[PDB]
């Protein structure tokens, strides 16, 4: 995360990590949807233009975590895959349309004060809530600008979807938005390398609930003027969650 | 740079 | 259930330094 700030303790325990386990290392954001599922961006999984694919034996889930590097005893909980299961229509070859991975945990994680799921969006609460300059909070252990001690978190306001599409060369699909400050605004802040996979939250002004309404998914750069933040739209591919987790359950 | 976690996991 | 509560936020009736940022906006 660019120009965020310190997470206060269970600011944002449903934040994920996912971990690969040689070399030990920092792999991607994700987060905790039920005490069983975790959700992630489908490229920290499968992105052949840079040779990665990984399998459930490659990686681990660490959740209820603060500092980035440390091993958090007595709060964090590690966590085994018991698979993967990613959007079929993942589009890795043009714009990452479709970025979006469910995990499976072999065994249930204990929830706590430092862990908790996030509510996925229904139809009425996206509607109300992805709006133009409408702010949403994006939290990481990434870099700090194009490494941090503990979790970063920024508020980014959602963009108007003309100017997300006129900052770019990239083919901008329904299945993403786009947040981040205009350089006319002042404010700054950007996701980064290492926040892939992280959620974008909006806590509803009607139930006072966190929904994860995007997924930490691509930028040119980081923190650039003139350039916003891609995120996967999580309701837009909520009957695939759907599908996956009524099945596979 | 990670804290090596332990042997279990 | 219980999803988007945090225990020491929501749960406790105590605010985050920032959330009301995010209300602000909501317009
Ligand atoms: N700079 C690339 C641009 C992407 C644009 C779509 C087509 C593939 C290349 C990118 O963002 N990538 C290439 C692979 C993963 C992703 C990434 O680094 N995402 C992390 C990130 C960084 C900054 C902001 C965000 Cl929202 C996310
Ligand atoms: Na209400
Ligand atoms: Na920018």
């Amino acid at each position: 995360i660019v120009e965020g700030s310190d997470a206060e303790i269970g600011m944002s325990p449903w934040q994920v990590m996912l971990f690969r386990k040689s070399p030990q290392e920092l792999l991607c954001g994700a987060s905790l949807i039920s005490d069983r599922w975790v959700l992630t961006a489908a490229h920290c999984l499968l992105y052949p233009p840079w040779d990665k694919n990984f399998t459930e034996n490659d990686l681990l889930v660490r959740i209820g975590k603060h500092s980035r590097t440390r091993y958090e005893r007595n709060i964090e909980k590690i966590s085994m895959l018991e698979k993967i299961y990613i959007h079929p229509r993942y589009n890795w070859r043009e714009n990452l349309d479709r970025d979006i991975a469910l995990m499976k945990l072999k065994k249930p994680v204990a929830f706590s004060d430092y862990i908790h799921p996030v509510c996925l969006p229904d139809r009425e609460t996206a509607a109300s809530l992805l709006q133009a300059g409408y702010k949403g909070r994006v939290t990481g252990w990434g870099n700090l600008k194009e490494q941090p001690s503990v979790l970063q978190v920024v508020n980014l306001p959602i963009v108007e979807r003309p100017v997300c599409k006129d900052s770019t060369r990239i083919r901008i699909t329904d299945n993403m938005f786009c947040a981040g400050y205009k350089p006319d605004e002042g404010k700054r802040g950007d996701a980064c390398e290492g926040d892939s996979g992280g959620p974008f939250v909006m806590k509803s002004p009607f139930n006072n609930r966190w929904y994860q309404m995007g997924i930490v998914s691509w930028g040119e750069g980081c923190d650039r003027d003139g350039k916003y933040g891609f995120y996967t739209h999580v309701f837009r591919l909520k009957k695939w969650i759907q599908k996956v987790i009524d099945q596979f359950g | 740079d990670f804290e090596e976690i332990p042997e279990e996991y | 259930a219980d999803c988007g509560l945090r225990p020491l936020f929501e749960k406790k009736s105590l605010e985050d330094k920032t959330e009301r940022e995010l209300l602000e906006s909501y317009i």
